[PDB]
């Protein structure tokens, strides 16, 4: 419970999401690919982490 | 670009029923209409449910 108060930090992991966002942050990214990446990340979140489609989406995003 | 969407909007306006459009172009996963079994985390209902929710009626123009 002490952790729940602060230990969890109530912060979503989003390791792949945050990593890719920081990776593309420095780059001068076009808006079309920006929205495409946003949609791909939304789909990745919508899917599970133990399915082939998840790995395919991660590979395409990489 | 012929106005078919505009035609449907005008028909909804004339008929006194709410309007809604759905995109089924190249779609493959029926989930977007069937949602998901709602026991997996993050499951969302199909677009028809959202259409009913926003339209606030059971007799809109789909
Ligand atoms: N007969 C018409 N009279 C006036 N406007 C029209 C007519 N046909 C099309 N439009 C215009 O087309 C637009 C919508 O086109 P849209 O429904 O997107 O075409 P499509 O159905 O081919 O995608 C509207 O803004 C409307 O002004």
């Amino acid at each position: 419970i002490i952790k729940k108060e602060l230990g969890l930090e109530k912060d979503d992991k989003d390791a792949i999401e945050e990593k890719f966002r920081e990776r593309l942050k420095e780059l001068v990214v076009p808006k079309h690919v920006m929205d495409v990446v946003d949609e791909e990340l939304s789909k990745l979140g919508l899917l599970d982490n133990h399915s082939s489609e998840f790995n395919v989406t991660r590979n395409y995003l990489d | 670009g012929v106005g078919k969407t505009s035609i449907a909007r005008s028909i909804a306006r004339a008929l006194n029923r709410e309007y809604f459009r759905f995109s089924v172009g190249g779609m493959t996963d029926v989930a977007e209409i069937k949602g998901h079994r709602r026991t997996y985390v993050g499951a969302m209902p199909g677009k028809i449910i959202q259409c009913l929710k926003k339209t606030k009626t059971e007799n809109p123009l789909i």
